[PDB]
């Protein structure tokens, strides 16, 4: 009854931490924690032990009320623990940095794709403005007939060069940006990509660093953690 | 030998070293470079078609390159085809890539947030100049307002036009009894929660009185007049107004009676400034309960106030001028709706997995309420780790009239057991129509903390980034918009489930779920449930518990304390249990506020019970208590299901009756802008807020113009000028500062710390970088009050480009709250919760201490000559240094008092573990800590631990001088004090869970979920009985400390 394998609230949950698993004197005697619900002779059916009403229900909890019991060197079992904890804590920097430069570079790119929205609507003020000349420019070509006739058009023509080949550079300076955004979005690809990799063996490495940690206690154990 | 000749091959050599300042990064004057060149060339697209290059001054306003750019534009060709320059205004494209038309040609060329160095030059469209003055709406928000006209989603437009009831009803009640009402929205007087007096403040009184100062000013203003009045405590403005008149017009040329008269046509012109600052005095308090007065009761300081008359400050008051803006029986019910709850399955696209590492992948996903409404799914494992397409209708075991009105589908992909990634949506849109049709749910990638498959907790929603995950999927269509039941007619469906069990008949086991006692209940049950009343949030209700609870809900109103145990304890998956609780809350009695919080955290999201709970803040909460609790208030409306609510009709009511709280309310919005969790939600009602708010705006868009030229400055030092000296930094620092721009941006403005204070003139002199890696600036202003000497000549604050504030933010609000609890129950521990403020990621403000040190610098000053040691009597002797006399005495009762609530506070919350560098101590004799860290034990996923461990150093003090302190009274006493503390935060700490429960929100790394939270049951021992519970934290004590701690 003691020992029981499966026999306060904090570690409870971290020992039901991640569907059919379970485990104050004056408010009542024991507290089953089955997870999916924790359920206080040993309510109405009453009749022996508290090994004896866990042993029946193992064998669901519906018709009681409207669904896993899961539960030798000692110094060299101590190590492992240091061990396994400098390479779960290698493991975090390695899962903690990444999040970081995802997050970066989700700013990067979505500042990125604003500056190419920002690009495109300088632009198109530049290809509206050479729109603009022509209109002007070609109406005070003819109504001079021969008056600065080249004296004018050409610093008009000028001027006009000057416009469509500053857009040239624009437009270049553009899809120059857009090049990096792919390279960018590739490598934002790479680091979630790892992130997957490293998050599965994370957990399996916590998790035996917890057995292994359990399997003990069955205040030395902080030059080791 | 020493490493067994192991080699490194991956080892290379040629973020850790140098390991402060991880944020990034912000662009800034203009596009890919921080702060534009002191000359600079820009492209002037003209109306004649004209391109025209000036060489400008990075510094130069449009109003001076206007007039340049229309000089050189003469020497250009189609001259004649320009209108006089005054018939234009210019336009360019922004850094956030919309065209702003530049009205304001005041603005200088930097300030602009240009993309490309060009202006385009245009004849002002849109008549209405007046009407695009929401680029000021824009800045202050930091996203133009145009981004919401092209939204799509009928929520935000409905929002949009809604929430102006809110924003005109609160106008209405500032131009009620104006200007005075006015002054009151401005200058509401800042004033504690209770008139009654703790007995130690008292105490200092003698029988009630405190020595004041009214000063008066006379021709032509400079010279100024002290008139020392010795009043009564609890007596009001007008009282204390009408004796410095009495005072300063008795005279030989006046009788009593001719006195009398002149001092009622003088008592009401004129009303009470703070000297100092721009706090007032505007109505009928005791002026013991103006928290100014009670400062200076404490401090043993003399107030010094200011007779103003009305018309001066009626003067300075502007008009507000509320404006309107430009944008302003059927088919199905879902009781009808005879099917359980299937939801189909389509295709995750952009999923980013090794197909080495990983096996296989699938969508697990649940229906919850907070906790969930039915046994968990999956689907199966189908074409795995490579292009994932399921072609599932998935089955939920769940009638579909009983969803809840909250309802929400959590969902997520997963490794095989490992969260890819994760999203949930509501079941039910903000109309209440149930969710049938496709949608495309763009996914959220796991934090740090959460390991656990689903994540219900997280933000119902898509996430905005377009190049995440993107699970399509499809709901069950029945033929006609289902939507949820009326009220009316949930109430009559209740009416009916209880006349129903009224006869149900004999024996009904599970009894659980009904009486059968009938009007008369047990005295064992009505003790055992006020048993359950007490416990904290986090004691877990059991299925007995529970179901006890939910049969004797009917004696339950006797407690309405109960009902977040109640609400918890309904079954959210019946309709007939669910129908029968919205009855009960329909007319519950209201409770308090500290206990109504729990009530908006994640754990009661149903629109019943919120509306209870913001119903009672309604009624209880003052806008004392608000301000106290606002950060929390702004972080739970993230659990709200929908943007128009009555929690966010009810902040932003307060928020434009008070500016006070509108000030805060702002920048705790603000804030958080960069978090795509709340972008949208918080720009919204920011928006509303800057609307409605009157001039504030413009005093809002000082402010953050100042932060903004900070957030460059301080981001180039960290990116351009690291591995420069100090030397270097600080010339390049003083240059910046300089400018004109840096010149009108940085010196007329409000402090965002507290906008009372105002921030005139940098003394550039005392403004440097601090030492720290982050490169911190410490600067400083004038303060530009009339009567500055009398407050502060000067104020300074830091401002801190790297890190975040908010955990330190939080810590400093919770000590906070522990002081008042002590004090307001009786009993002096005085704690130093210093300002800070977040304003943006990473990026904040810290009020300075004058007069304080680091331990350290006690002990680097208390300079034992040669390096042999450090003396532990050196704080002792620095100390007595500073106070001598009768004066000493008091100083170490200070530092006594203040040392024991700092222990307990630490110990309670398990902040950073304490040392010389991060504690600090006054000239008076007061302690506090800074740099908290992370506060609830947040390496220990890597104890109950003590993290102020008081050294030799301390207990010397607290003795004076005495040899082996462990033994001395005065030793006794701090102990004493300590336990009185320790256990009256015990009382309280229900609230503190709360608290800690609200801001789960907030991204914090620190509060992920709940049983982070729950260390802070373990160090109050709240599982004991008080007595254990004080011997646990003796024992606590005693074993850090090595001696001491028992025989109490
Ligand atoms: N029982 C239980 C339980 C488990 C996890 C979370 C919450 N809120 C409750």
């Amino acid at each position: 009854l003691q020992d029981a394998e499966w026999y306060s609230r904090e570690e409870v949950n971290e020992k039901l931490r991640d569907d059919g698993t379970f485990l104050t004197k004056m408010h009542g005697d024991y507290t089953l924690t089955l997870r999916k619900k924790l359920i206080k002779k040993y309510s109405d059916p009453l009749t022996s032990s508290v090994v004896e009403l866990i042993n029946h229900y193992r064998n669901s909890l519906a018709q009681y009320n409207p669904v896993y019991p899961v539960s030798d060197n000692i110094e060299a079992v101590g190590k492992k623990l240091h061990e396994y904890n400098t390479q779960f804590q290698e493991k975090s920097r390695e899962y903690d940095r990444l999040y970081e430069e995802y997050t970066r570079t989700s700013q990067e790119i979505q500042m990125k794709r604003t500056a190419i929205e920002a690009f495109n609507e300088t632009i198109k003020i530049f290809e509206e403005q050479c729109q603009t000349q022509e209109r002007y420019s070609k109406e005070y070509i003819e109504k001079f007939k021969r008056e600065g006739n080249e004296k004018e058009i050409q610093r008009i023509m000028h001027n006009y060069d000057k416009l469509k080949s500053r857009i040239s550079e624009i437009i270049d300076s553009r899809r120059r940006l857009e090049e990096d955004l792919k390279k960018q979005a590739a490598e934002y690809r790479e680091i979630d990509k790892r992130m997957n990799s490293i998050k599965p063996d994370l957990i399996q490495l916590r998790k035996t660093r917890d057995q292994y940690l359990m399997w003990l206690t069955q205040k030395k154990l902080n030059e080791w953690l | 030998s020493y490493y067994h000749h192991h080699h490194h091959h991956d080892y290379d050599i040629p973020q850790g070293a140098m390991g402060s300042m991880p944020p990034r990064p912000s662009s800034g004057e203009l596009w890919g470079i921080h702060l534009m060149p002191p000359r600079i060339l820009v492209e002037c697209l003209l109306p004649n078609g004209m391109i025209v290059t000036l060489e400008c001054l990075r510094e130069a306003t449009l109003i001076t390159i206007k007039h340049e750019l229309f000089k050189e534009a003469r020497k250009y060709p189609l001259h004649q085809l320009l209108q006089d320059e005054s018939s234009y205004i210019f336009v360019s494209v922004t850094q956030e890539a919309e065209r702003e038309e530049f009205f304001d040609e005041t603005r200088r060329l930097c300030d602009l947030r240009l993309f490309q160095p060009f202006l385009k030059v245009i004849e002002p469209v849109g008549n209405r100049e007046e009407k695009i003055l929401n680029r000021e709406i824009g800045f202050a928000i930091g996203m133009p307002v145009c981004e919401f006209d092209m939204v799509k989603d009928p929520e935000v437009q409905d929002f949009r036009r809604n929430i102006l009831n809110v924003c005109k009803e609160a106008v209405d009640l500032r131009d009620l009894n104006s200007p005075h009402s006015r002054a009151m929205y401005v200058y509401p007087p800042n004033v504690e929660s209770s008139p009654e007096l703790p007995k130690h403040i008292y105490n200092k009184l003698d029988k009630g009185q405190i020595i004041v100062v009214i000063w008066v000013i006379v021709s032509p203003n400079n010279d100024k007049q002290k008139y020392t009045l010795k009043i009564n405590h609890d007596c009001v403005p007008e009282q204390v107004i009408a004796e410095a008149i009495r005072k300063k017009t008795r005279s030989m040329l006046l009788s009593s009676e001719q006195l009398k008269l002149c001092v009622l046509e003088y008592q009401g012109k004129y009303i009470l400034k703070v000297c100092g600052c721009d706090e007032y005095f505007l109505e009928k308090y005791p002026l013991s309960q103006y928290k100014y007065i009670r400062s200076c009761i404490m401090l043993g300081r003399m107030p010094n106030l200011m007779l103003m008359a009305k018309e001066s400050l009626y003067s300075q008051l502007p008009m507000d001028c509320f404006t309107m803006p430009s944008y302003s029986t059927s088919t199905k019910s879902l009781w009808v709706i005879n099917s359980a709850l299937r939801i189909k399955i389509l295709c995750a696209t952009y999923v980013n997995v090794n197909i080495r590492d990983i096996d296989k992948i699938y969508v697990r996903t649940g229906i919850y309420h907070g906790g969930e409404p039915l046994c968990d799914n999956v689907n199966t494992q189908r074409v795995p780790c490579s292009n994932p397409r399921w072609n599932e209708w998935l089955n939920y075991d769940i009638y579909i009239p009983d969803l809840p009105r909250a309802a929400r589908l959590c969902l997520s992909i997963c490794s095989v057991h490992c969260p890819l990634a994760w999203g949930n949506i509501n079941l039910f849109d903000y109309t209440d129509t149930l969710v049938s049709g496709k949608m495309a749910l763009n996914l959220w990638p796991v934090p740090h903390g959460l390991e656990d498959l689903l994540n219900p907790i997280g933000v119902t929603g898509s996430n905005p980034n377009k190049e995440t995950p993107c699970l399509e999927l499809e709901f069950d269509w029945f033929s006609s918009v289902v939507k949820f039941p009326d009220m009316s007619v949930i109430e009559e469906h209740a009416n009916w489930s209880v006349s129903r069990e009224a006869g149900f008949s004999y024996s009904h086991a599970g009894l659980s779920n009904r009486l059968a006692r009938d009007n008369e209940l047990r005295e064992n049950d009505k003790e055992q449930l006020k048993a359950i009343s007490t416990r904290d949030p986090l004691s877990e209700i059991t299925e007995q518990e529970k179901d006890f609870l939910w049969s004797h809900r009917h004696y339950c109103v006797t407690i309405p304390e109960i009902l977040p145990k109640l609400l918890l304890s309904v079954k959210w998956n019946s309709r007939d249990e669910v129908a029968q609780m919205y009855c009960l809350v329909k007319d519950w009695p209201p409770i308090k506020p500290e206990q109504a919080m729990e009530l908006l955290d994640c754990n009661y999201p149903d629109p019943m019970v919120r509306g209870f709970a913001v119903r009672c803040l309604e009624k209880y909460l003052t806008d004392d208590k608000l301000s106290q609790y606002l950060i929390q208030l702004v972080q739970v409306l993230k659990y709200e299901q929908y943007l128009d609510n009555l929690l966010v009709r009810f902040l932003l009511k307060k928020a434009l009756t008070n500016q006070r709280i509108g000030h805060f309310f702002f920048w705790h919005l603000k804030s958080e802008m960069h978090n795509k969790t709340v972008s949208q939600r918080f720009g919204l009602l920011l928006e509303s807020y800057c609307r409605a708010c009157g001039m504030y705006l413009k005093h809002l868009n000082r402010q953050v113009e100042a932060m903004e030229k900070l957030i460059n400055l301080t981001d180039i030092l960290k990116q351009e000028k690291k591995d420069e000296t100090q030397k270097v930094q600080m010339k390049f620092l003083v240059e910046q500062m300089r400018r004109p721009d840096f010149m009108d941006a940085l010196q007329g403005f409000l402090s965002p710390l507290n906008p009372a204070h105002q921030l005139g003139n940098l003394r550039l002199e005392e403004c440097r970088i601090m030492s720290s890696a982050k490169r911190p600036l410490w600067l400083n202003w004038e303060n530009p009050d009339i009567m500055s000497e009398l407050l502060f000549q000067n104020n300074e604050i830091i401002f801190k480009n790297g890190d975040d504030l908010r955990q330190d933010m939080l810590t400093l609000q919770i000590i906070r709250i522990m002081e008042n609890i002590w004090q307001n129950q009786g009993l002096d521990l005085r704690m130093l919760p210093y300002g800070c403020l977040s304003i943006g990621d990473c990026v904040g403000l810290i009020e300075v201490v004058r007069n304080s040190h680091t331990i350290m610098q006690i002990q680097c000053k208390g300079g034992l000559k040669g390096a042999l040691q450090f003396n532990s009597h050196t704080l002792h002797q620095w100390l007595k240094d500073k106070n001598k006399g009768e004066i000493y005495d008091a100083a170490i009762d200070l530092f006594t008092r203040s040392c024991a609530g700092y222990c307990v506070a630490t110990f309670i919350l398990g902040i950073g573990d304490r040392h010389n560098s991060n504690i600090m101590v006054k000239d008076d004799g007061q302690l506090f800590h800074i740099d908290f860290g992370h506060f609830l034990d947040h390496k220990k996923k890597k104890r109950e631990r003590v993290p102020f461990v008081l050294t030799q150093d301390f207990l010397i003090v607290i003795s004076k001088g005495a040899q082996e302190c462990t033994k001395t009274r005065e030793f006794e006493r701090f102990q004493e004090m300590c336990y009185k503390a320790y256990l009256a935060i015990r009382q309280h700490a229900n609230l503190f869970i709360n608290l800690f429960s609200m801001m789960l929100g907030s991204g914090m790394p620190e509060l992920q979920s709940f049983d982070d939270i729950a260390y802070i049951r373990k160090t109050l021992a709240l599982d004991k009985t008080e007595q254990e519970a004080l011997e646990y934290f003796m024992k606590q004590m005693n074993d850090a400390h090595h001696g001491g701690w028992t025989t109490k």
